[PDB]
């Protein structure tokens, strides 16, 4: 916005604007060090092994 | 006016999370907060400020 006399305002000095993430609550981790994964499904129809 | 009334009157506060993630060091207690959900009587129909 732009209060009567001056300038106006940037969404910076209102708020922090970070590239974070969609979703902060599911987290994962490998044996120790931190990881991220996918777990498969195998669609009803096909061959595990395959 | 009371179409508007009843729309700005009849909602669902939608309500967020106590210690929603992601949350600084420390939190505790992660909660979910509820806010109200919606008119149920005839009463606080005829209620709603016009």
């Amino acid at each position: 916005k732009v209060n009567p006399d001056g300038s106006q305002v940037r969404l910076k000095d209102v708020a922090d604007v970070g590239l974070g993430g969609q979703d902060y609550s599911i987290n994962a981790q490998f044996n120790g060090s931190p990881a991220s994964g996918i777990a498969i499904k195998l669609a009803t129809g096909a061959n595990a092994l395959d | 006016d009371v179409s508007s009334a009843i729309q700005a009157q009849n909602v669902q506060i939608s309500s967020g999370q106590l210690g929603g993630l992601p949350a600084v060091k420390g939190q505790q207690l992660n909660a979910t907060i509820i806010g109200k959900t919606r008119l149920q009587t005839a009463e606080q129909f005829e209620n709603i400020l016009l």
